[PDB]
This record gives structure tokens, sequence and C-alpha cells, in this order.
RNA sequence: GUCGCGGCGCGCCGAGGGCCCGACGCCUGGCGGAGAAUCAGGGUUCGACUCCGGAGAGCGGGCCUGCGAGACGGCCCGCAC
RNA sequence: CGCUGCUGCAGUUGAAACGCCCGUAGUUGGCCCCCCGCCGCCACGAGGAAACGGGAGCGCUCCAGGCAGGCCCGUUGGCCCCGCCGCGUGGGACCGCGCAGCGGGCGCGGCGCGCCGCCGCCGCAGCCCCGAGGAGAGCGGGCGGGGGCACCGGUACCGGCCGGGGACGGGUGAAACAGGAUGAUCCCGCCGAGACCGCCGGCCGCGCAGGCGCCUGCCAAGACCGCCUCUGUCAAUCAAGGGCGAAGGCCGGGGGCUAGAAGGCGAUCAGACACCACCGUAUUCCCGGCCGUAAACGGUGCCGCCCCGCGGCCGGCGCGCGCGUCCCGCCGGCCGCCCAGGGAAACCGGGAGGCUCCGGGCUCUGGGGGGAGUAUGGCCGCAAGGCUGAAACUUGAAGGCAUU
């Protein structure tokens, strides 16, 4: 039984793509079949945040936010709830949930 | 596939079927002649032999019974026999090394039913066929 | 032709003597050492060896240090490279 | 490339007929297929064929009555005996009394009905019902 | 009601020059009015060898895939 | 489709169907030979002759003016070239590439290329042979190559 | 894997079979 | 030489003749066809024996008689038994 | 038993498209000339034993029989079937091919001629199917992580050299082993090697697949699009034959940072000699050969022909329009979804559709499951192995996709 038209992976019009790594398994998948997820999320804690621009001595100063792009493996991402198993009819369905 | 379907190809077509005709294990048993050089009935309905030995075999499961059967070497080729004789308790009618007649037991060289390893069943001892026997119609 | 139709091309002399694994290795550097190599003056593929780290252009007339069996080796190939690199760099 | 043209033209019109498009057009143009075209016209499968004549192979646009069940190329074209183009015909045909095997006779592309009225064999170009 | 018999001349154009019911050339032959000369000089639209004005030296034709651009003052189309 | 490549394209030019000389003509039959033969006498492959006399002339196509070829019009007059312009710009294609060959000794996908390439010469060979264009000598070898281009 | 492993079996099996009939031989 | 053509035997003179359209080699519990069996059609299967044609009379050879047999209910020899 | 498939089988997933490409035989080859010549082809003859199969006629008492019988065809026992790939005759649709310039007289030229020659002789319109939504070649402009050689950047892992400042550092699920007052970790400054090209990086692209990403100079190419450029069937697919082919491996150099098959050591367990630490050889990288395999997979060969909507992306090219990387086509590919249609269904629908209403062409492969990819022979390799490839024997399921 096909599960999927993609079959896991967006490689189309390829035969080879790079290898990366699961960053918590540290294992090799192809980049098209890995998690692939974007945070640019802040340094600091949004409460750490109120109490550091108070400190700061320099005006203008605004939190510096840290960029990601987090891959994790399907095993890694399962188990730790990045994505989810999903319905016969919801695994057709896509878009950011 | 195009099944090759030209006017001129006509030694494709025979050559194609004289190869792939030798896949089916039917027509392979009967025309590659191993079966022949093979059987212990070699192109034989039934053969004369000794009996080796008088040795029961054990079903295979789910049913279980001790199925009274005979080795037997035959006179043509000296191979070994396995042939059950059948009925209810017809071994005790054939003694060690008794003349008997053995016929397939009718799956063509295949095992019939659970006895393993029966190529063949009794048909005839010392000249009196087994049923003859059982229904005392002729006796021993 | 191909008289010899293995790798005993050079080390037919040998003949049934030695081991496979000594004439395989004689094979490259033999071959290697009885070479023409390009001089880097002359530019043209003359440079014989005279006796081991000595080789001579025959049309140039020029002697040049080497390596053993080849006029050059590859870790001065990388050397010379390292040295022009820090050369540069330095000045 | 193109070795049946009359096979790929047929298909064209049995396609056209399924979506119920009156004209079709034919890219590749043959006197076979032209002739083949003539034979249902006249039994009434196909009404009026105009072909488009182009400085190369030429093109045929086919204005279709609906009224073709299926019709059909036989590769490679075979000998039929004249005895034997009845089992052609039991087979390939449905009903002795409607459907037409499309013949080709040293006398002339023809009928199986008019093969079977001077009792000549020859070799099938297709089949139209 | 369409009769492909007579298929429209703007929506025939549409269609691939082959996949038009009479192939048949998607450029027309162009007349250009020299800028050094008061005489149409006939060009093709999809020229690409460089075509020089009659008497100016320089190719007055600047090539590309398709269509060739003009530089000097030109005219449009057959005259 | 495509030969020895797998792309499928149709990028083919659509002849005019009224087989018609040019109406805005200045040219006679005889003033068109002259000037495809006085190309060949300056020496053009015949794809060359077709584009000058469409760009520099307006001779959409040099059957329409005159019922014949551009290589037939050059066979007339006798200057005809000895070996096809289709095969002598593949043996040329060839050539270039050995020549490159020789620098990138490791370059595996210019050989595959020279295969094909070789392949649409030799196959190009047997018909030219065949029609009796080429002499039954005629042979595509790689030492003779170099010199039969030039 | 099972069936890589009963490849890889099957293989010492051919190499013990080849290596004694040289023993033999 | 034969009833006769032929490498059919001999000398002589050349360099052929075959083959992936399967040669050659090997195997066959291979007589061949007329026919037989089974069967919508197409196929499949089998050809000891009636009819025909072959081939042999334990096995190889070799022969005379005759219009015709390389005969075996002829002869001769080698080999078995 | 259409489970041998010419009719008439299957290969996405039940068995099964060669990993990929060139390629010789082989097989298959768009249209197109009416008018004959050879083909093949088809019909019609002729001739070549019956029995036999069929069948006319017939009461063996019925029959299986037999050609008998009856107050008689000249009583019967007809007639068909020796496939006769031979033969003769017609037709020319289809199917293969045909190289000659033809003529008029000399010539009625040795029983009718014809052949060969000789005569420009003035008779001939004396002589080119065409331009395949086949293929090859050209030109033009773009196209892309396509290839080789070349050059060189950047941190990071690692080592090394200071300087500072100070007890742990590591590692983990928790641990433990190694590191540290000869000052580790940590910080910064350098210094050197080797690997790798991050985030941009994709329903992006390119390559015959395998595969493809620093500066990417310079060297040849390749598709695609455009065109009133050129050639004129030059084609499609393919045994035999060649090339290429991830990784692992191998032979021999160069290298050697990082990971790390082996191995060693902590732990973990009943035992792990396994999973998890930690250390680390081969290897990983480069060159010169091998090897020839991968779930080399779209698990779907290749060349076509048609086939409905709805969008996206990339590469050209046109149609216009105020006018924007806008619209609309043509597109060459990459894709999603899908009505019919198909299937055992999952699902395909740019096909896995046009198929029991079964036939475009070509090459490969499969025939219940094991035994077995074994045995043996061959070939190839240095090896590991690869390629080809059984049989005895055994046995009622194995398997697919779905439902609860």
């Amino acid at each position: 039984p096909v599960k999927r038209r993609n079959n896991g992976r967006s490689k189309y019009n390829c035969g080879h793509t790079n290898i990366v790594r699961c960053q918590n398994c540290h294992r090799c998948v192809p980049k098209d079949k890995v998690i692939k997820r974007f945070t640019i999320r802040n340094i600091v804690d949004n409460t750490i945040a109120d109490d550091v621009l108070n400190a700061c001595v320099i005006q203008g100063f605004a939190i510096p936010k840290l960029y990601n792009k987090v891959q994790y493996c399907v095993s890694c991402s399962i188990h730790n709830h990045i994505v989810r198993v999903r319905s016969r009819e919801d695994r057709k369905i896509r878009t950011p949930p | 596939s195009g099944k090759t379907s030209g006017l001129y190809t006509a030694r494709k077509l025979r050559t194609i079927r004289r190869i792939q005709r030798w896949a089916d294990k039917r027509y392979r048993k009967a025309h590659l002649g191993t079966w022949l050089k093979a059987n212990p009935l070699e192109g034989a309905c039934m053969a004369r032999g000794i009996v080796t030995q008088k040795i029961g075999i054990s079903a295979k499961q789910p049913n279980s019974a001790v199925r009274k059967a005979v080795r037997v070497q035959l006179t043509k080729n000296s191979k070994k026999i396995t042939a059950f004789v059948p009925r209810d308790g017809s071994l005790t009618y054939i003694d060690n090394n008794d003349e008997v007649l053995v016929a397939g037991f009718g799956r063509a060289g295949r095992a019939v039913g659970d006895i393993p390893g029966c190529r063949f069943k009794v048909i005839k001892v010392a000249g009196i066929g087994l049923l003859a026997l059982f229904l005392r119609k002729r006796e021993k | 032709m191909a008289k010899r139709t293995k790798k005993v091309g050079l080390t037919g002399k040998y003949g049934t003597r030695y081991g496979r694994a000594a004439r395989k290795q004689l094979l490259k550097i033999e071959t290697s050492q009885k070479a023409k190599y390009t001089c880097p003056f002359c530019a043209k593929d003359k440079v014989r060896r005279t006796a081991c780290g000595i080789w001579t252009c025959r049309s140039c007339s020029k002697t040049m240090a080497g390596g053993a069996y080849s006029l050059h080796t590859e870790p001065a190939n990388a050397a010379r490279a390292t040295i022009r690199r820090l050369r540069l760099a330095r000045e | 490339v193109r070795i049946n043209v009359l096979r790929d033209a047929l298909k064209s019109i049995c396609n056209a007929q399924r979506i119920g498009k009156k004209q079709v057009i034919v890219r590749p143009s043959s006197k076979v297929i032209i002739e083949f075209l003539q034979l249902m016209q006249k039994n009434g499968y196909i009404s009026d064929f105009a072909v488009v004549d182009n400085h190369r192979s030429n093109r045929i646009v086919v204005n279709l009555i609906g009224r073709l069940n299926k019709a059909g190329v036989i590769s490679p074209r075979f000998d039929i005996p004249a005895n034997d183009i009845e089992k052609w015909v039991v087979n390939l045909l449905p009903s002795r009394l409607f459907g037409h095997i499309i013949l080709t006779t040293s006398q002339g592309i023809m009928d199986h009905i008019e093969a079977q009225h001077r009792q000549i064999g020859g070799k099938v170009i297709g089949y139209f019902y | 009601n369409v009769d492909l018999l007579y298929p429209d001349p703007v929506e025939e154009q549409r269609k691939h020059k082959l996949k038009r019911l009479v192939q048949g050339p998607n450029s027309y032959f162009l007349e250009i009015k020299c800028a050094g000369c008061q005489d149409i000089v006939v060009v093709y639209s999809h020229a690409n060898t460089p075509v020089f004005c009659p008497g100016c030296t320089s190719q007055i034709s600047i090539p590309t895939g398709g269509k060739c651009a003009f530089t000097s003052q030109v005219e449009r189309y057959r005259q | 489709g495509r030969m020895h490549a797998p792309g499928k394209g149709i990028s083919r030019s659509a002849i005019p169907y009224t087989r018609a000389p040019a109406p805005w003509n200045k040219y006679t039959p005889e003033d068109v030979c002259e000037q495809i033969y006085k190309l060949a006498k300056k020496g053009t492959p015949p794809s060359q002759i077709g584009l000058i006399l469409r760009d520099q002339f307006a001779i959409g196509q040099v059957k329409n003016v005159t019922g014949s070829k551009i290589v037939r019009i050059l066979k007339a007059k006798g200057l005809a070239p000895e070996i096809p312009e289709d095969l002598y710009c593949m043996i040329k294609k060839a050539v270039a590439i050995r020549k490159h060959l020789e620098r990138s000794r490791r370059d595996k996908d210019s050989k595959f290329r020279l295969i094909l390439v070789e392949s649409r010469i030799h196959r190009l060979a047997r018909y030219y042979r065949q029609a009796r264009r080429l002499p039954p000598t005629f042979r595509y070898k790689s030492d003779q190559a170099a010199a039969l281009l030039a | 894997m099972r069936a890589k492993w009963a490849k890889k079996r099957m293989r010492k099996l051919k190499r013990k079979r080849r290596h004694m009939k040289a023993r033999s031989k």
C-alpha cells in the first residue's frame, strides 16, 4: 500500500538530495524528508526582556532575535510531537496546524 | 508489452512459446523427462516388490494416528518405495519381504492425505488384492 | 603484441619468482623509473633517471633533484605549494 | 513514430464520440483512411468528411452523426481465407446481421458482405460497428 | 457554433503554427524605411543575421531569440 | 524523439502554403541562382546561404522563386561540398570534443557525449554511402577525422 | 534484516563448499 | 568406376563451403506420413501394428547366383552366444 | 486451463521492465505516383491410391454392421476430404522493391523479327512528388547545484603556542571510564593541517542514469524556445557487442582533521560480548586501476496517437494593453487535484484511460510455494564475489488490497 503520493519526500525531478542530521537523534536524513521547521524566537524570555530593557544603559536597545532552522528526523519529530500522526483523510490535508 | 505481433515475427512467437512453456511446473514434470528417470514407478501403473520392513508412519497434524505402511524395494529399479497398506488392519495380511504390487496414491507422484512421504500405496500382496483379502472375497 | 597478457609487462624478467605482491609493486616503481618525464624547462618529455633522486633532460641538458622513482613526488608537490603560499603571504 | 495511421485516427473518432463531439480533426491523412471513412459514410455510421489538404501529409475534419459504437484496426493486416471470413465476423463483430468488417481485395477495399457475395478473400484493414 | 472547416482567424493565430489547421508561416516579411535612405528594405521579423541598411555601414538590426529589435528609424510590417 | 537525448521538442520552421514567388520581388531566378553560386564561391554552408538570402535579400524560400533546392543549385553549377554540410558539421563537433578531452583526462561526461556524436556521424555516413552521395570507401575514423574536416 | 542475514549465511556455506572441494582436489 | 549423373574413388589445381533467418556439435524410453485421441474456434497430443514408403533380419563386414538380393528359412569370414 | 495466451495472459502493490545509455543482427517502419514489371496476397482451375472422417442409397429381425441389394441409373456403391507452400490462369487493393533519358531511320536489313551499333536526327514539357506537430544539421537569444581541469574564501570540529584567572571538568535517562594545582574546563589572541561547502535551499532547476551547491576563472557540451535556414527518410526498438554506474570493498601510492565497520573499556541486564557513554584501527578525502551491486524504486521499459477541468513552478517565444517581471496565449519540462474511464481494491487519471466492445511497433521478464539463486558447467574478477543457472525431493497454501 503506497501510503503517500509524495512517498514521504518532496524530491521531484531529482535523484539525490543533500543529507542533513536530526538535531536530537543525530541521524542522516534526506533534506526533503527532514522536518525543516524555522524559529525566530528572541534570545531572552518575554519577562526577562522587560527587566533587561530597564537595566540596559544603551538607548534604543532591542532584544536580539535568534534565528535557527530545526531539522528533526521522522522518528525524532513524531516522538517530541513536532508533527503528529493524522487520519487517512487528514493526512491528505496540508497547511500549518 | 507488445507481444511481438508483426507479419514477419513468426519465429519470435514460436521461440517464446517453446522457452516459456517450460515455466509451468506441470508441463515441466510431464515433458522434462526428469520424472521418468527419477520415478520409482517409471511410466508404470504399478510394480512388483519385496517389503523391506513393516513400519507405521505418524500422520501429519491435525490428524493423529500411526498409519501402518511398508517400505518396499522394487524389482524393476531396485529403488525403495514407502507404500501405505490401506483399509483396516491390512498390514497383518502382509508378512516381511512378501511379494507386493504397489500403485501410486493417485496424486501423480504427490503424497495423498495426512500420511507423510507416501507417493504410493499397496494394491496386492503375494498375488491377492488387499481389498479382496479385507472383504474376505479372496483369502491369503 | 600484448606479449604478456597480465601485469607481467615489465616483470616478465623475474619469471616465476619473488611472489605476486613484489612483482605488482615492482610494476609501478619500475614503469615510473624508466618513464620519460617533462622537464620544467625543455617542456619536452625527455627527463630520464640517472640515479636515485637525480633526473636529467636529454635535450635541456639540465639535471634536477627528484623522487627516487618519479621526477616529482606527491609530498614535494604539496610542499612547493605550501612554501609559495606562505612566501606570497609574508610579502 | 506513427506506424499505423488508421488506428490512431479511428481511436480519435471513437474518443470524440465518447465526449459527444460531432467534428474531429484527424492530423495524419492517408488513402486507406480516406477509403475507410468513405465506407463508414455509405453505411451512415459517419457523416461528411472534409480533408483540409496541406503541402504535407494532409489533415481530415470528420463530422460525426453520433451513430458509431466502435471502430478498430487489425495489426498485422492478416490474410483471410474467403471461406473463413465468417469466423472473423463471428468473433470481432457483434451479430451476423449488424456490423461491418472492412477488407482489402485485389478488386478493391470491400465490405465483408460484398466479399462473401463474390467469394474473394483478402487482408483485413480493420472493423467498424 | 464552431465548424473546424472555417477556424476563426483571431483564434487560429493563438494556436501554434504546426497546431493550426493549415501549417503556415508564423512570421511576416517586414519593410523598414532606412534612416539614411528613403527606400524600404524588405527584412524578416525574426531575422538574426546582421542586415546592413543600404549605404549605412552598420547593421540596423540588433538580433534577439524572437523578433529582431531595430536601432535606426524603421517602418512597421510590409510597405 | 531527439535521437541520443530524452527531450521531446517541436521548434521546427513552418513553410508557407502558397508556393508563391515574392510579390515584393526584385530578384529574377537567374539573379537568385547567381547569388547562391557566388556565396558558395566565397565558401559558405548551405544553411548560411539561406540565411543570407532571407536577411540581406527577401528570398523567403529559394524553392518559391526557383523550383530547386539550395544544394541542387550548387550541384548544378558544380560547387557542391564533397562531404555533406550535416555530416561535416557533426565531424567538426566531434573533433572539438576530442581536443577538449585531451586536456580533460577525467571528463567522463564528455566521453559519453562523444560516443553520441560519433554514432550520429556513423549512422549518417551509412546513409550517405547507400545513397551513393558519399564514396563506398569513405569512413569516419579518429585519425582521418582531423584531416577530412580540413 | 533476516533476508540480508540469510544471504550472508549462504555465502559462508558457498565458501565452505568451494574451499572443501580444493582440499578434496 | 558404375546401369548411370556426381568427390563417387583417384591424381592435379586453387581456396573455398557453412553460420544469431541458430550453423556445427551433442542428445533422443526419435521410424516417417496416410492417420489416431480430445475437442465451439484456434489449438494440443500421439504416431509399434492394418495402407504406403523406408530400414533390418545376434553383431560387424564380404560375396556369388540371378532380370533383379550386397539375400541371411543363400554362402563366406571376424566377433559374441 | 484465456493456469502457455496467434485468436487470448500478466509485470505499480499477488510472480515479473534489464541500474543506465550507445549499438550490430533482428523486427518494425509518415504520407505519396492510379494503370507495368517482378513480388508476396487472394480467388479459380489442372493433376496426383484407397481405407479414414463426413455423406447419398440400402431393413444385418434391431443394432454395432456391410456396400449391399432388387423383379433394377448401362441396379448401385455418388460426392467431398491426397492443404497439393509445386503447377497454370485472372485480379491488382494492400504489401516489398526497379540502376539506366527515351525514341525515328539506317533495318524487314541471311524464312518475321528482334539485338547490337551508326546516325542531333529534331521527335520528348526530354530529367527534382513534397517539406512529416519523423529525425539530422544551422542560426539567434536566453537556460540550469550539468561535466572536467583550474584557482581560492569561510567558519566549524581538531591539534598546537602564549596570556589571564581559578576548581572541578566531562558525560548521562541516571551514572561510571578517561581530562585537571605539571593550572584543566573557561575566555581571548594567534598558529597549522585535513575535511565540509551551513542559514539562502524549494510540489527549484540540471544531467543517460548513478548523481549534481565556496570564489566558481576556462574548456568543451546539452536540452529547450524562436525561424519563409538547411538535409530529404537519413527513423523506432534492440540480442551479440560496448560504455557508464551510489555506498561498501579491493590492489598500490598521497594524505589523515572529523566521525568511525574491528577492537578495547565503562555502564545496563538474569546474560548481553547489544542498544547508551568513552577510546579508537580499517575506512571516510585525493590519484591510478579493479569491482559491477543497491528498496540502483515512479517498486510503473521505450517510441508514438488521441484524451476534462482546476491551479502552481521553471525555461524561451509571441498577443496585446497604460504600463505591470500585469494580462493572455503558445508552451518544453516539473507538479498537485479530478469528471468520465480503469482496476481485486489501495489508488491512476501528463495513465495504471481509449480493452472480453480484447490486435500501432519493439525489446525484456513471470507462471502455486519451498528446495534455490543452491548444485554443476561456463564466463568475468586479485579477491569479495558478480553474471548465467538446474534437478532429486517436499508440500496447501504462500501472497495482494481492503473490512470488522
